[PDB]
This record gives C-alpha cells, structure tokens and sequence, in this order.
C-alpha cells in the first residue's frame, strides 16, 4: 500500500502519520529526525602556513671580487658589496684593506611544521543532506541512516522508505571558505599567484606535499655595517600569523538557524529548515483487519484543562461504547494540536484519557479513535513561566476557531451591522417601488 | 556529410580522422548581377532567395 | 600597463593582440590554446559487477527432521524438503524409507574479480575548465598551464596573466553518469537499494571495499528429483552481462562540439565553445620608446592575390618611406582578415610583404605598420578544392564590404530609385504649392 507524506525538518519533533486503508483498521506511525548533516562539496585551492627565511653564511672574498648568480628559489635575493673589511675574534682577515667583496644571499621556504598547522582555502558548492531517522510503529523500533534525496530507499521491517529531496536549497557556506582546525570562515582570499605581503596568503602552496611554492614577502637585503659579518636583511612579517589574531568572528558562532559547524569533514549539523517529503510502501501484515478491531460508537470529546504552553499542557477525555476490548489508534486531524501518544487501550468501561499540546487561545480539532470521530473545542489560559529550556512541541498556530470568544463577538457585531444594512436597503427599495409605481 | 564544421570518423582500430569543408561554389562573383546571385546561392541556398 | 582582451576558445587559432601605449611603439602578442580540459565534479553512488551464487552442499538428515534458520546474508534462500530418499554410487543411505529430510541453502555474493571489472555510477556537476596556453612575444616564448577561471595569475617573463571564466556554462555530462573503463555513458540508474533483477544494478555495493551488499536477483529453490542429491534452483541471469550487451552508444562517439571524452579522471578535452577573457599587466621593459623605432610615412597597401580559402591564401604588399631600418609590429584591426606574422623587418627599400587569410568575397580591413595606417580592399576568388583536412584559419565572416561589386550594384540601383522618388516628391510639392497659392 503506497503512501506519501511531508514531515518537518526539526530535530526531535514527533511527527505522526495516519494511514487509512479501506479494508483495515487505521495505522499510526511515528517518525523522528534524530540527527542531520549538511555536507558541502569542496575543492582545494591552496594551503597557507608560516614561512621560514633561510640565510646562508656570507662568502667574504679576500683580495678579489665575486659575481651575482641567479637561482630558481622562492623570493630569492642576492647582492654583492664592495669594500668590506671584516673582523673576527682573533683579528681581521682579508689582508687587502679595501679590495674585498661580501656576497649576501637569502630566500624563503615553507616552515618545518607546516604539515601540522596550516589553513586551507576551499570552494564550497552543492551541499548534500544526510540524516538519521527513527521509525516506530506497531511493535517495531529502529533508527536508520538515510540520504535525504529522492534516490535512497531503506527498508525497515518490510516497509520501504524513500525520503524525498529537501524543500529548500539554503546553505550556510558561502562560495569561498577558509578552514582552520575546527573553525570555518566566510572569507574571500586572493587568487593563487597573486598574494600580497603581510596579509593572508603571502606564501601559497597548491598542496601540503606540493613542491612548488609562491612567496611574496618583500624580502630586501642591506649593506653590512663596517667591520662586521652579519648579512642584514628586512622582511614584512608573516601574513598567516597576522591573520591568526585578526581573522574576526567565525561561522560556528555566526551561522543562521542555529546549526553547529564542525570540521573533518566540513558539515553543518542539526540545522532546522524546510520540509522532508516521505514515500512509503507497507506490507499487508502491518495492518489489522477491520473485523478484529474493536467497534466504537457514540464518541464524545471533552476537555478538562488546557494551557497553551510548550510542553503538553492539555488533558483530553473520550467517552464511547465498545463491544470488545483491544487497541485503537489515536490521531488528531489538524495541526493546531499535537497528541502525545499514538495508541490507546479501549476498555468496556468507556473512558480513555489523552494529552495534547496547543499554542492557540481557542483550539478546534477532530480526533479519531480507531474509526470513530469527535470534534473537540476548548478554552485555554496562557502559561506563567517566562522562559523554558526545551523546544516547542506544537506546530505554532495562533489563529483561534471561528466559534471562539473573540470570533463570537466579531460575529455578533457583524451580524448586527448586517441586519441594520438589510433593513436600510429594504426601506429604500420599498420607497423606490412605491415611487416608480406612481 | 561534411558541413563547414567538419566531421571525424573511426574505422576499425585506426585513429579518428577529421575532414573539413571549404566555402566553394559554382557561380561567379565580380561578374554580372545574374552571376553574383549564383555565387551566393551555392553558399547558403536558403537566404539568398529571400534577400533577392 | 593593464590590458584586457577576449580570445576565442579554439585550439590552434593564432590569436594576436595589439597593445598601443600612448608613449611607446605598439606591441603585438600571440596567444594560442594548445590544449583544453573540462573536469566535472563527481560523487560516487555505488558499484556494480557480476554476481556469483554460492551453493553449500545439502544436509541430508537420515531418520529425522531439520529446521531452517534465518541468516543475514544478501538474498538468502533456505527451504526444507521431506520424504527424500537419496542415492549414491554404491548404495542408498538414510535407511528410513520415507522419514528423511534435506535442507537446501543458497545465497549470493560479489564475484571474485569485481575489484578488476566493475562499473561506477556517478553524479556529475559543476565542471571546471583548465587549459595550456602558449604565449609568445618579442623574445619571449613559453607554454604555461593555467586554470581558466578568474583566480589564477601566472607570470610569464615579468608579465601577469589572468584568464577569465569561460563565456558559456555548457557541459556535455548529464546529471547522472555511468563510467566503464574508458567509456562514459549518459544513463539514469536505479537508486541504491531499489535495483531490479535482470537489468543494470541487480547487485549494488556502496564502494568496492564496502562490506554491505544489496542483491536482488530472484533466487528461487526447487524440490530435488527423486533418488538424487543436487540442490536445484533457478535464478535470473546477471544484470551486468545484459547491460554490457545492450548499453548502446557511448559518449566518446556522441559528444557535441567535437570534444574527446577520456577517463581516469573523467574529462572532456579540446571542446570548442565560448570565449576566454584575458587580463594582463605588462612591465615597461617590453615596449620600445617611440624615438628608437622607425618612423613610417606615406603607407600604401596593395593586394597581389586573394583566394578565400582555409589556409593563408592572400598576399599583401606595403610601400612606405622610412628614415632608419628596424622592426615594426603589423596588425589588422578587423577580424575579416587574419595575418600570419606579428612582426616585419622594415628597410629603406620600402617594400614588405604579408600573408592573410580571409573568408569573404570582398574584404576591407585597416592594417598598421608600427604607427602608420592603411586601408586594404581586394577581390577574392573561391578555391576549387572541395574538402581539406585542416581547420579554418579565419574568423568565418562573410558579409562583403559596401565597396564590393555586389554592394556597389545595390547602391547604384537604390540611388537611381531614390533620385526618381525625390523628383516625384518635388513635382508634387511644386504642384500643391501653386494650387494653394490660388
Ligand atoms: C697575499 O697578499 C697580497 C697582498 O697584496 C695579495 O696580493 C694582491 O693580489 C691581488 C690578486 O692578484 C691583486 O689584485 C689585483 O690588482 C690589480 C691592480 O693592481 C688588478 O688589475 C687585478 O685584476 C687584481 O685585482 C692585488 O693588487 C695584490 N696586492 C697588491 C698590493 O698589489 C695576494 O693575492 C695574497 N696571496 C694570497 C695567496 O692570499
Ligand atoms: C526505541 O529505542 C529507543 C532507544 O533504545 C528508546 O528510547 C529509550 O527509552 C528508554 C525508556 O523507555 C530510556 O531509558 C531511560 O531513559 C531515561 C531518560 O531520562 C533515563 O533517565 C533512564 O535512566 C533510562 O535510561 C532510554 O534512555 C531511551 N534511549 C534513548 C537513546 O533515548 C525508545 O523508547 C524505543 N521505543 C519504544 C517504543 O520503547
Ligand atoms: C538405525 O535404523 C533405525 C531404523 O528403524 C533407526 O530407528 C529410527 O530412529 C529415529 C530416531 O529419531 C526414529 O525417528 C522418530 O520417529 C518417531 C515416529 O515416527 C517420531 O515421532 C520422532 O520424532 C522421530 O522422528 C525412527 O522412527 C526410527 N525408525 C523406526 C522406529 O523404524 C535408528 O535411528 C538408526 N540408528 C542410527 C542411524 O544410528
Ligand atoms: C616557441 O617555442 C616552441 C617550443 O617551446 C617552439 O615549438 C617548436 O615547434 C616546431 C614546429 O612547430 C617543432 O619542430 C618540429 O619537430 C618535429 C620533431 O620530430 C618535426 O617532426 C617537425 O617537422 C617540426 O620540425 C619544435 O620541436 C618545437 N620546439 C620545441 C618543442 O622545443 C616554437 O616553434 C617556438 N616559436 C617559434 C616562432 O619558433
């Protein structure tokens, strides 16, 4: 027996589906979304880590000269100075007083610990939603892991379940992402090969193990002081270390709809948005023939107490007459009020009790016990606690019924005004007819 | 058929071979007006008629 | 000196750009797309391969009864038969005449060579382009590997190049893809867990190493014949073997725009569509001061022969008077004609020759040698050869110049008719003014 339904994408909300096969007693399922996971698709752009400047020892040439040689090193620098007269602890070598040269050399390289502490720059697109759902009906429990898209069928106790694609296409990750350890940032990073010194991305590597490196950190050599051997240089500080203290915010403390961001792999979990269509296919063994189900007649519904609070703040009483005692299925056919339980024990005593949660001043909904029906109306008083630490258990519907107190007053007033207008129109029509018949 | 875009064909185990056509025709451009229409008719034999 | 241009995405097309700095002599670059590669982004769905049926030896219980036991195996089938009287070569065991029992058992499992011969079912989306462009100018000549999207800057001889995103967003892979060895198929495969017996996807596995297996092949057991021990069964043949014989076509022999499909990784190459914006940033050492380059005056362009064929079938001549001999950079400012060379040696003899390829009956383009200008117009005759094996070297523009023979005839006829109409207007105006003056 094929069936279809639409369930909210809110974690912990006890959705109940009611299945009415004509030849069998009604069945009620319970589906709960234990956990979700919004998984984006990522493409690595480059990897940034702190740099490390290498300064080889100077080559002081005595009584001669040396020439600069070019090399293919990241941000390489080389120069030759003239007229150096260095000194050491024992004395001053380079016997010639003035005709000496010193060759200064330096270049950049990726740090030693870059494999353990680096920031990755990604591109994120086309998220994929994966969920973990708990399905319980009849006497079968169990929790399954289902991809939420229209092409993954999972069977729970002989019933085939297909969870349709999510209603909305909203993702909290922008197009460009920077990931660092366990934090995700919505950032726009420079293109590969065009990073600026002193900010994020001064040195870039295509991958952690990739040999190529692009470095642009304004390394500049200077002339050594007289009578000294030191190779002076200047360089704009690391852009990664600057980024660390001025990155600003995150996405973990910034994401909408209250969903926590995690890493490895990047994913956004328990993120309440949209609806999840569900398709089913149940065997014949799930239902019970209508002859075995108890016969219920003369169903009347009364409400003892009501309070439109988050928890189940209503008590419901049903009176009936039965021939045998057994099990019925209880469901509420409007989303203004949600029943706590899905089955009840019908007895010859003729009285059962139920709990429901509502969020409107005056609810009106129809409840069915096995095959019977009854219309319930009640007046609910507001709660007293200002703040509670648990989520709402109702569907958040506020508009009262047309038979409520406020709507009764509106109906009475509008009826009076309509009666006055009708009397006016009748008088005018009578006068016009008398005038025209003259 | 080998349009001006050309085409490729794969025969047995041999490598695919590509062949392209040229804007060749039968009329005479830079001639009498009854020959220029002929030239632009071998090329595009559906819009020359409409334009004329 | 920042510059920007748009160059066609056609392999082998010799694009030449004219950079005309106000203070320096003009420059001509040459860019060429040696190779292109379109990379989709893939998400593996499952793996399929030929199945293998495992049939354990029957358990014949002499003088007794046996009971079937359920197991968690893919497509497990077990049945118990009564009244069996097996036989063997030397005699028939199970002395009891009819109180015997045979238990038949069978189940299916992934084949032995499924790790070598299997088909992957992917989902392909969001292609990324990548090219290999050869850039040559002056004394620079190099080939670079570039990502064609507006975020990869590559330095060629001191010049920065950024190749913008492709103009169009056309990709040849549908949403769903089935890959086998070196062939890509545009196919719609059944969802995981809902494969049907006898067709593609009768057995599905989430990954080649994954322990779970979904199998659905309709394996059914049958009662053994009297006096034999054989465990009969019937099963619907493999779906991977039906698919191999009835997959039909491919994508390697079906893709539009003449682009080859290759596998490992999945990629479509040399696939001519769209335009590639290019951004540049040249140093000041590429140009030459206008004082040093020759001065060209009195430039006349005369066309020797023209034949609007695919190769360079037109010969051009330029006459000039120059003070000193050096180098110029020739260029054609209209895409009707495409020259072959981007540099010519000027001499005091005052005569240089150039080759161009055009595809219109009467072209008209303005050519420039260093700083001079000239307008060239010629009459071209069609080529005789019906089919040639090399691609067109022109931009394939056909509309002739307004000075061509055909358009001269149109202009003359329209002018005669317009003169007639203007004369008639004048006659009517004179007549009506005379009539109104009375
Ligand atoms: C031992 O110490 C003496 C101290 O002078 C060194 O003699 C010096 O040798 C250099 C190299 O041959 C000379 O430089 C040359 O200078 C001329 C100009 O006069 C120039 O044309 C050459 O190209 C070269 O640069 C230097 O002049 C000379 N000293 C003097 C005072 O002339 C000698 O090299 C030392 N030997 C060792 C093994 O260290
Ligand atoms: C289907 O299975 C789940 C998980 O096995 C059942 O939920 C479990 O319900 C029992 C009570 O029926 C929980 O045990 C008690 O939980 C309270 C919570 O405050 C705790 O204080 C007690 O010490 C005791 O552990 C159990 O924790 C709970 N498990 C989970 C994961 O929530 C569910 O009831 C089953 N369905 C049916 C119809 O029973
Ligand atoms: C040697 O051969 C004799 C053949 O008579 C075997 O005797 C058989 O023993 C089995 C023991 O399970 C008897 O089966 C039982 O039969 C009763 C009545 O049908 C049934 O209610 C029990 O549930 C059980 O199936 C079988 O009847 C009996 N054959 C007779 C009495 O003719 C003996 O077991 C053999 N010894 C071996 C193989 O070691
Ligand atoms: C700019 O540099 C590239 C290479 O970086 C030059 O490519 C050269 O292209 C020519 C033909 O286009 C190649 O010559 C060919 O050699 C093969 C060898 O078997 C021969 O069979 C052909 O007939 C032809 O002679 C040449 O190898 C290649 N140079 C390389 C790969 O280093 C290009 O020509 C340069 N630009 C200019 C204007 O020269």
């Amino acid at each position: 027996y094929e069936h279809s339904t639409v369930m909210p994408n809110v974690v912990g909300f006890p959705y109940k589906a009611h299945i009415e096969r004509p030849g069998y007693s009604p069945l009620t399922l319970q589906m709960q979304v234990v956990e979700t996971s919004l998984e984006p698709t990522l493409n690595l752009e480059y990897i940034t880590c702190e740099y490390k400047t290498v300064v080889p020892s100077p080559y002081v040439k005595c009584c001669g000269a040396s020439e600069c040689s070019t090399k293919e090193k990241p941000d390489y620098q080389c120069k030759v100075y003239t007229g150096v007269y260095p000194f050491m602890w024992g004395g001053a070598y380079c016997f010639c007083d003035s005709e000496n040269t010193q060759l200064s050399e330096a270049y950049v390289d990726r740090s030693d610990v870059c494999r353990h502490d680096h920031a990755s720059a990604y591109k994120a697109h086309t998220a994929s939603l994966k969920a973990k759902v708990r399905v319980m009906y009849g006497n079968v429990n169990q929790t399954v892991d289902v991809y939420v898209n229209g092409d993954h069928a999972v069977t729970i106790g002989g019933t085939q379940f297909i969870f349709g694609p999510l209603s909305s296409a909203w993702t909290p990750f922008d197009n460009k992402i920077v990931v660092y350890k366990d934090e995700v940032f919505n950032q726009d990073f420079p293109p590969y090969g065009s990073g600026q010194p002193g900010r994020f991305g001064d040195i870039q590597s295509r991958t952690v193990e990739s040999n190529d490196l692009y470095a642009n950190t304004a390394l500049k050599l200077a002339r050594p002081s007289p009578g000294m051997v030191h190779v002076p240089y200047t360089q704009t500080p690391s852009g990664f270390k600057y980024w660390l203290k001025e990155k600003g915010t995150a996405l973990n403390t910034k994401a909408p709809f209250g969903c926590q961001i995690k890493t490895n792999p990047v994913r956004a979990m328990n993120c309440a948005v949209g609806n999840i269509p569900v398709s089913m296919n149940l065997p014949d063994s799930a239902f019970t023939r209508i002859v075995e189900a108890p016969t219920i007649i003369d169903l009347t519904c009364t409400v003892a107490t009501c309070t439109h609070s988050s928890d189940f703040g209503g008590v419901l009483t049903l009176t009936y007459k039965t021939d045998k005692n057994g099990d019925c299925s209880v469901h509420s056919h409007s989303n203004v009020a949600t029943l706590q339980e899905a089955t009840a024990k019908v007895k010859t005593a003729g009285k059962v009790t139920l709990h429901f949660s509502t969020a409107s001043a005056s609810p009106s909904f129809v409840v069915s016990l096995c095959s019977a029906r009854a219309t319930c109306s009640a007046s609910c008083e507001p709660p007293k606690d200002h703040i509670v630490p648990y989520a709402a258990s109702h569907s958040n519907v506020v508009f009262p019924d047309m038979s409520g107190t406020a709507l009764s007053w509106v109906q009475k007033i509008s009826g009076g005004l309509g009666a006055f207008a009708i009397g006016a129109i009748l008088v005018l029509v009578v006068v016009t007819c008398i005038g025209l018949r003259r | 058929p080998v349009p001006v875009d050309g085409m490729e064909y794969h025969w047995g185990n041999n490598d695919p071979v590509r062949l392209w056509s040229q804007l060749t025709t039968e009329g005479k451009p830079h001639g009498w007006p009854h020959q220029i229409v002929q030239y632009y008719y071998g090329l595009y034999p559906a819009a020359t008629v409409s334009a004329v």
